[PDB]
């Protein structure tokens, strides 16, 4: 195969190239930038009669728009000789970059596939199988690092692998002078036995994690001695333990679904089970209002002006404050009318209190009431109200028509797994939005590695 | 820009001079960079430790921080940035012509992109100061409105200044009403910002509040601009979308 350098130049820095003002033509079907994209694309010299087949080309606008248009890609490039399979999927990706670069992820992953195997890419798209890397693959001197995103526990996978392998594990939280102690006698007793340790929340002791490399790289530790660090991820980590660990990154899987259904898990059942009945209903509002702020963060700034800290202490206020307001209300009767919710009380904190005071933008702060007068009301309790209007522009979404925690915990697990912005009140282009800034994380990134 | 007696009492004039002033520093620090680091690539030069991180971030397409002074989104290649310094010294450069050839008077008349200027903020204070000058009003007493003009030389009132590269994220304007569309971005042609006096007006049910946002980052808000809704669709859509506007793409 030939080494596509002046290809992959153009991919790299094709915007590099220089447009004259005025020298953009206008081509039917292309917009602006698409016109940009294929006067820097004509320069290379198999794509020299781009506009002119681009031009002729009926089916290019049932391409342009297609939901999938890496999978059919055109013929436009002009070839001396017919190319080799890879060559024809560098070829499409510069076309997908031209003019999908909202797809350009998604081609990339077929060039990937065209160069490096079907499966590459798939065993990463699986649960994590930390007992065979454990067993095999680390040895009893190298720490597994686990690190988390912020607010992501990952402590609950070790406890199910030691779990499984039946195997005694001491768990330390690192939160305090006594924990080091503490962490530092069952480290000593373990590295002898051949126990296993983990140390939780250890970013929050930055000092005392060299501390730790350094005593780690001195000791001849037991075959079976096995020593976790669970830890979020931050810069004040060492980066010698990071050099000299075993990394494992931890992020939740994103959608609606498994964020309502992580905090149902979350919160005790005894707390959403107390009377009066409402109060369920209350939780399930609450907990799709925290996933709403929450993947809509993934498509910011068209989701959130800024990247907000939302996380499980704002859930847990929220939780504090339904249940103090319930209480006073219904003085412990087992049922309360839906207009006597106080709804003006948790609109207003969770408008300024609870969620609002991270919002420092006044248009943040709009759409949060927004969200909020659209979701806390006495309708919410109508059998026909629509958490979500106009899904994917033809569809809505429901509540669901049941009072018990079980009924929304069933309703939540039998969504669709099909997510779209439209969700979140966000249109759908924005996930095209999304996808292509990434296409440009991905590009700038490489060129940082070139 | 040549400083006289008359024009300084024009808050255009001080804006324009100030923008100026910064560019042309900008402009003579980026180009010794860029000429020492081609005497470098020639061997002409040595490469000193300033220099090697140049070229080091030159390369890998990183913005070196010796060259951002004024905002822009962050992450961005230096290609988009050299672009950006073009258009805008060339906007520069245009409306310094225009000041030098007839006088301040003419830098009400000019389109002035907001994109194309390291503080549009400045720029529009100075708009409202120049109404309230002219029309002898106090500058609390004046309220900004927004005129989207397709035809092309649409006169401009006394207390109405042009703008141009303003981009709609979210809605598409016609007939200067908003409407909900799935367009990623719509190019706003001349756009008309027009000061007048606070009439005590009740706020319609068909008027939204849009940002005005520097850059694609939303990160600065320079102005709100109150905008007709052409339906009857819900403002309160408009928020759940995340409607704006943004000076520069």
């Amino acid at each position: 195969e030939p080494t596509y350098d002046a290809e992959f130049q153009h991919f790299l820095r094709g915007n590099e190239i220089v447009l004259s003002a005025g020298s953009t033509p206008r081509i039917q079907g292309l917009t602006v930038e698409q016109a940009e994209a294929v006067v820097r694309l004509s320069c290379l010299p198999a794509f020299k009669d781009l506009i002119a087949k681009v031009q002729a080309d009926e089916q290019f606008g049932i391409w342009l728009d297609s939901s999938s248009p890496e999978q059919t890609v055109p013929y436009l490039w002009s070839e001396e000789t017919p190319a080799t399979p890879i060559g024809q999927a560098i070829h499409r990706l510069l076309l997908i970059q031209a003019f999908r670069p909202d797809r350009l992820l998604a081609m990339a992953h077929m060039f990937v596939s065209t160069n490096l195997g079907e499966s590459f890419m798939s065993i990463m798209e699986q649960p994590l199988d930390l007992t065979h890397i454990v067993g095999t693959e680390v040895k009893p001197n190298t720490p597994v690092l686990m690190c988390s995103v912020p607010g992501y526990d990952a402590s609950g996978h070790v406890e199910d692998l030691a779990a499984e392998q039946n195997t005694q594990i001491t768990s330390i939280a690192i939160g305090s002078a006594e924990g080091f102690n503490q962490a530092d006698k069952a480290i000593n007793t373990a590295v002898k036995s051949g126990r296993w340790v983990m140390l939780k929340n250890v970013h929050l002791a930055p000092g005392w994690l060299m501390q730790l490399e350094k005593k780690l790289h001195s000791l001849q530790p037991h075959a079976c001695f096995r020593l976790f660090l669970t830890m979020e991820i931050n810069p004040k980590v060492p980066v010698n333990l990071l050099r000299a660990g075993r990394i494992f990154v931890f992020e939740p899987p994103p959608g609606v679904k498994a964020n309502m259904l992580r905090t149902f898990s979350s919160i005790p059942v005894s707390r959403i089970c107390k009377s009066p009945n409402e109060r369920a209903r209350l939780y399930f509002l609450l907990a799709w209002f925290h996933a709403i702020i929450q993947e809509r963060l993934r498509y910011a700034p068209l989701g959130w002006s800024k990247k907000y800290e939302f996380g499980e202490s704002d859930l847990r206020s929220a939780c504090d404050t339904v249940d103090t307001w319930l209480d006073d209300t219904a003085k412990g009767r087992q049922n309360i009318s839906p207009d006597k919710i106080p709804w003006s009380a948790l609109k207003t904190l969770m408008a300024q209190s609870i969620y609002g005071g991270r919002v420092d933008n006044e248009f943040d702060q709009r759409l949060l009431n927004t969200f909020l007068e659209r979701l806390f009301t006495t309708r919410s309790f109508d059998s026909e109200f629509k958490l979500a209007c106009k899904v994917d522009g033809h569809k809505d979404i429901q509540m669901p028509d049941g009072i018990r925690r079980e009924e929304f915990v069933q309703w939540v697990e039998l969504l669709p797994d099909t997510q779209t912005p439209s969700w979140l009140g966000l249109p759908n282009n924005a996930e095209r939005v999304l996808l292509t800034t990434q296409g440009v994380d991905m590009i700038s990134k490489m060129l940082k590695m070139q | 820009l040549k400083r006289t007696v008359e024009n300084i009492k024009d808050p255009l004039f001080r804006f324009f001079e100030r923008e100026v002033k910064m560019g042309a520093k900008l402009l003579q620090d980026v180009r010794q960079d860029l000429a020492d680091v081609v005497q470098v690539c020639e061997g002409k030069k040595k490469q000193t430790n300033y220099l090697r991180t140049l070229i080091n971030e030159l390369v890998k397409g990183i913005l070196p921080r010796s060259w951002s002074h004024y905002t822009v989104p962050a992450g961005m290649t230096v290609i988009q940035w050299v672009s950006d310094f073009s258009e805008r010294i060339k906007q520069l450069q245009n409306i310094s012509l225009a000041a030098a050839s007839g006088g301040a008077k003419e830098l009400k008349n000019i389109h002035v992109c907001l994109g194309g200027l390291f503080v549009p903020e400045a720029y529009i204070t100075a708009t409202r100061q120049y109404v309230a000058q002219a029309n002898s009003w106090s500058l609390e007493e004046l309220c900004l409105e927004v005129n989207v003009t397709t035809s092309q030389g649409a006169t401009l009132d006394a207390c109405s200044f042009g703008v141009t590269g303003l981009k709609l994220q979210g809605a598409t304007c016609n007939n200067n009403k908003l409407s909900l569309s799935n367009a990623i971005s719509t190019a706003l042609p001349l756009t008309q910002l027009r000061w007048v006096k606070q009439t005590n007006t009740e706020k319609k049910a068909s008027v939204v509040t849009l940002p005005v946002y520097l850059n694609f980052t939303r990160a600065d808000l320079i102005f709100t601009v109150d905008f007709e809704i052409a339906t009857k669709e819900d403002p309160r859509s408009f928020y759940e979308r995340g409607v704006a506007v943004l000076c520069t793409e």
